[PDB]
């Protein structure tokens, strides 16, 4: 599993930053922050070891770190590191990543 | 089928004043024979004629941050955009692609709706207040 | 899985996109747009790698990119790509599909 | 699975046909259509590719097309096949079927 910040969050757990909010559009209008909701774009910034859903071996989390992901509307746990915000989910949780 | 004759007939039936009846054959001069015309107490000793043309509605701001003419807190632009809505405008995706027209062709924008909640009012005066669009709701 | 507009699912999820809805009958009365409810035909988009039923192998998904199905009235999660609408559901949650 | 109408249920769907309700006695009294209710016997149309109940192999419907059925009164998914109705229950709704 892979360590942010110090911190590395156990089992099947994902540690994502959720995108910056937009506040201009594309044709120049300044949006309000506070009707801005939720970022649904994250990217990953840690992993956990997995679990143990079949016996024997360790499973690893399907996302890795640096990859953009489509987080859900509710399920997500805050984390404060270093008076930042962060969100863990979990690996089922994921709906689908941005490949390039 | 002359003013005159409309002076007479109003100054006669205003027991022989005869301002009366001029300000009344201007009124009809103005308005027309058949136009609306409406009687109301004045604050000041003498009688008044003041003729609204136009689509004047008794209906003011939303915001008060809308001024742009400080002189008689009042908002006044020319050449402008309207925007007609039989429903009240609450969505600011509903608001988003007038401003985003008002803007791209660089003139003003009134909208006039059934009301404008709070996220529309919100975004109509962080646009005035932070980029400057002429908007007035 | 197949990744649709830069966004792969994860999982036995699966990407669609509804049809159009009617707007004109057969015999030519048109219909207004705020009657027209929710379209539960849909042709896959975007398939996703799969769940593990059972322990090693991976089951792929039953549905494969191109096939027009039939969506539940609910269970489905809204995805924007582009500022175009897809559904995003499970595998099991189609209900089937129309071969040709 | 067999296919019907161009529609083939997937996983372990059975698409049925409701009977006709009947709207005269025996003796020859007419019926009402409003207090009819909703027919549970039904007869297959088609069947889907089973479900994954054990690892490995497959499992086949208990029941192919071609059965008369009795249906659960609820369960069921109204599906619109060229304007006509039919209903799909998973293969454990059914109740039992009619042998002759
Ligand atoms: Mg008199």
């Amino acid at each position: 599993g892979q360590a942010f910040r110090k911190f590395l969050p156990l089992f099947d757990r994902v540690l994502v930053e959720r995108s910056a909010a937009e506040t201009v559009t594309k044709g120049g209008i300044m949006l309000p922050e506070k009707s801005q909701g939720k970022v649904l774009q994250a990217t990953v910034v840690a992993v956990g070891s997995g679990s143990k859903g079949k016996g024997g071996e360790i499973q690893p989390v399907s996302v890795k770190v640096g990859d953009k992901v489509l987080l859900p509307e509710y399920g997500g746990t805050k984390v404060v590191l270093d008076d930042k915000d962060y969100f863990l989910f979990r690996d089922g949780d994921i709906l689908g990543k941005y490949v390039d | 089928t002359t003013p005159e004759e409309i002076a007479q007939v109003a100054t006669i039936s205003a027991n022989g004043d005869k301002e009366i009846g001029n300000i009344i054959s201007d009124a009809m001069k103005k308005v027309g024979r058949k136009g609306v015309i409406t009687v109301k107490d004045g604050k000041t000793l003498n009688d008044e004629l003041e003729i609204i043309e136009g689509m004047k509605f008794d209906r003011g701001y939303i915001s008060p941050y809308f001024i742009n003419t400080s002189k008689g807190q009042k908002c006044e632009f020319q050449d402008a955009y309207v925007l007609l809505s039989e429903k009240k405008i609450s969505s600011i995706q509903s608001i988003v692609p007038a401003l985003e027209i008002a803007n791209a062709h660089r003139k003003p924008l009134v909208i006039i709706a059934e009301d404008v909640d709070g996220e529309a009012l919100s975004t109509l005066v962080l646009n005035r207040l932070k980029v400057g669009l002429q908007v007035v709701a």
